[PDB]
């Protein structure tokens, strides 16, 4: 045996691969890619305007009853033309499975709101808008959810500073809390941790 | 190229939306001054609304203008519903920040900032 | 497997109907709750007589920080900055230089106790058992500045608490 | 605990149980605060031979995800993400409360 | 071994002492300066030098797993003592 | 025949077989408007004929629920309705067409 | 003309005389190394760059072995991994437990390559070797118990700085690097032995104990002490 | 779909202050290899970082203070073109440094033992 190595499940890997091929065949218009990670997670990369068709299919189809939306989030990758990557995590209770659907967008391109498919998408898309700046087209009530009232900027973008630009204090002259430019008594000490030696050859990129 | 229009297909429709939002913000300043019990004048509030509208006057992209009017509408509805406090309304005015020097000699005397 | 938490139906015999009617008219379950509260009244309270009685603690407890010494009196800290590296909250500030005898020793060792999250990573990462999180937990101050400890304060804490710190480390060092 | 026989009887009658059997205050039944020293085990990788890290390296066996289908790159039966979940069985210990 | 600056302020084991014209001395008015009296340099100098009859010795600081990482010190230079640099402990070979 | 389905908001159906036959027939009728070569049409037609054959061969409700493996017969009816709605929408969306557009050159490359 | 070799089955066109290490570098693979520097001559004594060829029963020194036509270099094979683990085991077997008091700290090649290419456990149940510390002037601090005898400082001194005052005295496990006499290694290019020494055997004396590599921020500027503009 | 021919500009939407948009010059570069180690894995990607601003010493505790929000902000890009496009759309000034790669070198072990050339080494 190998006590310290995580065991694999080739049966589940095969089942997920088969279902990925199934979905890719059923929806050729939008599905761009299908992957299965080696810890058995199915991932479907679609064109950004197939969000409603693909999600409605994955929710209503008899062989894919993904009735529950576990999560909805975005990832900011500045090096891409479409920096923002919208991620949908679906759970199928009927087949005891989970799926992931991935979409891309940038600052000025809206993504169709999926509140007509899942009701949790309401607050999930409000948070995505608030924290990343992604606009969702037909959203019942799209506004800030987590940031302070009047907060300027979207803090989860990679180019946003960790401590932001303004900070609050109470001013006795005006008898109210005021917003003033940030100024740190001890500046955050940035550590360079990355080792100059390659760790995982299996992910080595071509020299190009 | 052929980019997806968010709300407006041309700059004229974006200008129309900007004018509608300006009318909405202009007609709400008296109510805001009354409800929040601010010590400013209605003229000061309208001048601030014009100034905030006018610092985006250089934008020539209909999509950026659509996003600006979307955010302006959101922050108008925060004011109308009294979700904001007097704190934020007065944060629009920077009444506590010291006057930052703008000439080379004053900046040179003060410190190392460009 | 599963079970139903509320899926039973009442019996409709005349005796059961009369019993339920008596419970409705004569507040039987309400009196039962009264009896439970009275039972608790005649039980013994669980309150300790602080500050003359203290709650139980263990050798693993993480309280106020301290810098230790060798039995010779020499400081254990060698200014290796592993605690500064591992500190989640960035609450440790360290600056070092060669001492007059050439030792690798700290000149500045600060811990912001208002930034510290009392996680104990610094004493896990210390290779010489210099920085420890002692047993003291009653060190509340009246001003914020008094909570920004420096090297003199931490060495004073170590000197004051060394006996108990040594005993706790002796008790718990075989689990580490 | 320390209680008069009358008070214990009244407490038992009021609550309808035997409180002395299940007490919420701890009287000398807990472990001693001083214990003998431990001696913990080592593990499976603490041998002096036949123990090469390359044969027990979990991280280096991670792989990039397998590309099932890519756009860039008989009658098939319809599939499901997994076999349908089996119906749960009602508990034998206590099916109903 | 504490020492007093010409301004009356105690000098710490790092040599810190505010200047005469430094305004920051105001913080100690009606209060005190936190200074630890024991100096590690003085105490470790007070420690004696151990003599062992071997070229290489090992020091773990005392206590085993409760000390510092065990290191080996080469006692070949007859003009100086070998110092364990974790704990500052001096060792030597018997001369003469 | 049964008092409850155990699910809040899901009512017991008195005539499950008739409703299932109606729903499956309607689903098959909607699928006839989809192009024959569409992968969606073949798969859901296959599973609908598979389910429709069972509802016409087993008159016992418990045995039918066992054979369908869809939970309860009310859940099966609800899923048939969801499938019918999806079939109509897919007829509107027409997802059998070739890919709308390829992504940019490195849109899914990771790490990056 | 260029010959064709294979690194892990991938074709590379390399000039004759190119070594295995340089061919792997060409395809983007950096072979572990201690004694090899590309600005110095080739020593081949640390044996850290041993790799497996497809049909060769024996591992070769990648830093000193010219590639032959149609060679397949197995950089991540079992033989290569075990060779690296054995070499790292010997090095760490005699190394001292000085990491917290070592300026090389978070920028040590012994540490990084031990975390990447070595085993995570020690089989050494003996006593370690302790080496007397030499003195070569006010700039470079020598703690020679950490030396791994890679002879980079000797090659650098000689070839680059034209000073032949460094060498190895004795032989066997008791081989030492130094001057054999109390002589100071003073040269206008003396800190580069601080740079090229992979371990904390040679460290900067002005910089001693002041900081750690992760703390520091790096600003890329140029030198103004002379008109070279380094 | 609509056609608009403009340079992308999102400064009005990012919420950055005007001074931190207009007075900032970022440096697009590939990091230089740390000379203390022989690894080359940190020289793969392009970095974007801002110009250094003032840091002073705190009167209490003597810590290092700052008033520059963008002091610790470092962005990672796979290509110079990506980094430049990001800087341009965010409106910062930028200076680009061309990547420096070591030139190929001719290494020969047998050169250590030349019969008539100076490459013969005096020691091993
Ligand atoms: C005043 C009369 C004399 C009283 C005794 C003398 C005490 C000194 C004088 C009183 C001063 C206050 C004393 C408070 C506590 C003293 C210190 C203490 O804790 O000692 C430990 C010691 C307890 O020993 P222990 O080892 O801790 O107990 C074992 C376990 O821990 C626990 O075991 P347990 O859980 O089984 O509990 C044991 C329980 C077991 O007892 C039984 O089973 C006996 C039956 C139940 C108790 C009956 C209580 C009275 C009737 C019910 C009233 C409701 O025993 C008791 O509870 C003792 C009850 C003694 C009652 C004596 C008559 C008092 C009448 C007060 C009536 C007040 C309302 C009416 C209006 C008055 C108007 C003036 O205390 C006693 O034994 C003394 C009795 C404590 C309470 C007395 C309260 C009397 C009233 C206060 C004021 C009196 C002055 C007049 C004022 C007029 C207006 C200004
Ligand atoms: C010879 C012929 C004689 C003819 C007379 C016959 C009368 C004798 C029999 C009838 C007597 C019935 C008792 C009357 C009081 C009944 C009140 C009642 O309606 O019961 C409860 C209502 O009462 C309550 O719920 C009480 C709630 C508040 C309880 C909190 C405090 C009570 C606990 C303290 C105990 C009080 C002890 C009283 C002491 C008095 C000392 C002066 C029913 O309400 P629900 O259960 O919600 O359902 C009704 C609709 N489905
Ligand atoms: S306990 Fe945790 S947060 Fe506190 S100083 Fe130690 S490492 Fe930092
Ligand atoms: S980890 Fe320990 S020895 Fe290292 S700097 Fe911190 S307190 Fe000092
Ligand atoms: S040279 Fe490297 S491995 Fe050796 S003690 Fe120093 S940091 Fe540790
Ligand atoms: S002192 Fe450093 S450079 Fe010289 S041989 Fe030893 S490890 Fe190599
Ligand atoms: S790097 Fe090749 S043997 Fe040292
Ligand atoms: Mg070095
Ligand atoms: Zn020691």
């Amino acid at each position: 045996t190998r006590p310290t190595i995580r065991p694999r499940n080739d049966v589940v890997h095969k089942q997920l691969s088969a279902f990925g091929q199934y979905v890719a065949e059923i929806l050729p218009k939008y599905v761009q890619q299908v992957q299965v990670s080696c810890f058995n997670e199915l991932e479907i990369f679609i064109h950004p305007d197939g969000v409603i068709p693909v999600l409605t299919f994955l929710r209503d189809h008899t062989n894919a009853q993904f009735k529950s939306l576990a999560d909805l989030t975005a990832v900011d990758v500045p090096t891409r033309q479409n920096r923002f990557e919208i991620v949908y995590n679906l759970l199928s209770l009927r087949f005891n499975s989970r799926i992931r659907v991935k979409t891309y967008t940038d600052e000025l391109t809206p993504i169709e709101s999926s509140v007509t498919v899942y009701k949790a998408a309401n607050w999930y898309e409000r948070e995505i808008w608030d924290m990343f700046g992604v606009f969702f087209a037909n959203h019942p009530d799209l506004r800030r959810i987590l940031t302070d009232y009047g907060f300027e900027g979207h803090p989860f973008r990679k180019d946003f500073p960790l401590s932001g630009y303004v900070e609050l204090r109470y001013d006795d002259e005006v008898k109210r809390v005021v917003a003033e430019p940030v100024e740190l008594a001890q500046e955050f000490r940035k550590f360079d941790l990355n080792s100059p030696w390659e760790a995982f050859p299996a992910y080595r990129q071509p020299p190009e | 190229t052929s980019v997806k229009p968010i709300f407006s297909r041309d700059m004229n429709e974006a200008k129309r939306r900007v004018r509608e939002l300006y009318r909405a913000w202009y007609r709400e300043v008296p109510n805001t001054v009354h409800l929040f019990q601010l010590d400013i004048s209605v003229k000061q509030g309208r001048d601030k609304v014009r100034e905030m509208f006018m610092k985006n006057a250089h934008v020539t992209d209909p999509r950026v203008v659509d996003l600006l009017v979307i955010k302006g509408k959101m922050e108008l509805e925060e004011t109308i519903n009294v979700w904001k406090q007097r704190t934020h309304i007065m944060r629009f005015f920077h009444e506590t920040e010291a006057p930052r020097p703008t000439d080379f000699l004053s900046k040179f005397y003060v410190g190392h900032d460009p | 497997t599963y079970k139903f938490v509320n899926m039973r139906e009442p019996s409709m015999d005349m005796k059961s109907v009369t019993d339920r009617a008596a419970q409705t008219l004569l507040w039987t379950e309400l009196v039962r709750g009264l009896g439970m509260t009275l039972s608790y009244l005649f039980r013994e309270p669980a309150t300790i007589n602080y500050p003359f009685e203290k709650g139980p603690l263990s050798p693993r407890f993480r309280g106020e920080h301290a810098l230790r010494r060798y039995p010779s009196g020499e400081e254990r800290c060698i200014a290796c900055k592993l605690c500064e590296a591992v500190c989640p909250a960035q609450a440790i500030t360290i600056e070092a230089e060669p001492r007059a005898d050439g030792s690798r020793r700290t000149t500045r060792y600060d811990i912001d106790m208002t930034k510290c999250i009392y996680c104990g990573f610094c004493q896990e990462a210390c290779p010489v058992d210099a920085i420890v999180e002692g047993p003291n937990f009653e060190f509340s101050t009246e001003t914020h500045e008094e909570l920004l400890y420096n090297k003199e304060k931490l060495l004073n804490n170590g000197d004051k608490w060394e006996a108990e710190i040594a005993a706790n480390i002796q008790a718990d060092y075989l689990y580490r | 605990a320390s209680a008069t026989r009358v008070i214990q009887l009244l407490r038992n009658w009021a609550s309808g149980r035997d409180l002395q059997a299940k007490l919420q205050l701890r009287y000398q039944e807990i472990s001693k605060r001083t214990q003998p020293p431990p001696k913990l085990p080592v593990g499976p990788s603490h041998k002096l031979s036949n123990n090469y890290y390359c044969t027990r390296d979990g991280r280096r066996e991670a792989m990039p995800p397998s590309i099932v289908m890519s756009s860039q790159k008989t009658e098939k039966k319809a599939v499901t993400p997994a076999p349908p979940i089996k119906r749960w069985e009602l508990s034998k210990d206590q099916p109903y409360l | 071994g504490v020492r007093t600056s010409p301004t009356g302020e105690k000098v710490t084991h790092t040599g810190q002492a505010y200047d005469d014209g430094d305004y920051r001395r105001v913080r100690f008015s009606d209060r005190q300066k936190e200074v630890n009296e024991n100096f590690a340099i003085d105490l470790i100098a007070e420690q004696p030098v151990s003599e062992v009859g071997s070229r290489v010795i090992s020091c773990d600081g005392g206590g085993g797993a409760l000390g510092h990482p065990r290191v080996y010190i080469n006692l070949d230079k007859e003009t100086k003592t070998g110092t364990c640099g974790y704990c500052g402990l001096q060792f030597r070979q018997p001369h003469h | 025949l049964k008092k409850t389905t155990g699910l809040v908001g899901l009512a017991v159906c008195e005539t499950p077989h008739e409703r299932l036959k109606i729903l499956y027939t309607k689903i098959l009728d909607v699928l006839g408007q989809i192009p024959k070569n569409a992968a969606y049409r073949k798969y859901t037609e296959q599973i609908t004929n598979e389910k429709l054959g069972m509802v016409k061969a087993e008159p016992d409700v418990k045995k039918l629920e066992e054979q369908l493996q869809g939970g309860q017969i009310e859940e099966v009816i609800l899923q048939a309705e969801n499938e019918l709605s999806l079939a109509r929408k897919m007829l509107r969306w027409k997802p059998w067409e070739p890919l709308v557009e390829e992504p940019p050159a490195n849109q899914w490359k990771w790490p990056i | 003309n260029l010959i064709e070799v294979f690194v892990d089955g991938q074709s590379v066109m390399v000039e004759p005389g190119t070594t295995v290490l340089q061919a792997c570098e060409k395809v983007g693979m950096q072979i572990p190394r201690f004694c090899y520097h590309e600005r110095l001559s080739v020593a081949g004594n640390c044996r850290m760059c041993l790799v497996e060829i497809e049909k060769a029963p024996k591992v070769v020194a990648a830093c000193a072995m010219p590639v032959m036509k149609g060679w397949n270099i197995l950089t991540n094979s079992e033989k290569s991994k075990k060779a690296r683990e054995g070499v790292m085991e010997f090095l760490l077997a005699n190394h001292p437990l000085d990491c917290p008091i070592c300026d090389q700290g978070g920028e040590c090649d012994l540490q990084d390559q031990s975390m990447m290419f070595g085993s995570d456990r020690s089989r050494f149940l003996e006593g370690k070797r302790a080496v007397e510390d030499k003195n070569i002037g006010p700039l470079v601090k020598t703690i020679m118990t950490r030396c791994i005898q890679c002879t980079r400082c000797i090659r650098f001194a000689s070839e680059i700085a034209g000073v032949d005052d460094l060498g190895t005295t004795g032989r066997g496990n008791d081989m030492q690097v130094g001057t054999y006499i109390e002589k100071m290694f003073m040269s206008e290019l003396s800190g580069n032995i601080i740079d090229i020494c992979p371990v904390g055997a040679l460290t900067s004396k002005p910089y001693a104990f002041t900081a750690r590599p992760w703390e520091t921020r790096k600003t890329e500027s140029i030198d103004v002490m002379d008109a070279v503009g380094s | 779909l609509i056609a608009v021919d403009e340079k992308l500009d999102i400064t009005t939407l990012t919420g950055v202050p005007e001074e931190h948009i207009k007075t900032r010059k970022v440096r697009i570069f590939v990091p230089a290899r740390n000379n203390m180690q022989s690894g080359v894995n940190n020289t793969k990607k392009w970095k974007m970082e801002f110009d250094t601003r003032e840091r002073w010493e705190n009167p209490l505790m003597g810590w290092s203070s700052t008033a520059d929000p963008l002091s610790n902000l470092v962005l990672t890009f796979s290509t110079k073109e990506d980094a430049v496009a990001f800087a341009e759309k965010n409106g910062w000034s930028f200076d680009v440094e061309e990547r420096k790669v070591p030139k190929p070198k001719s290494k020969s072990y047998g050169a250590n033992f030349s019969w008539n050339k100076r490459t013969r080494v005096s020691t091993k």
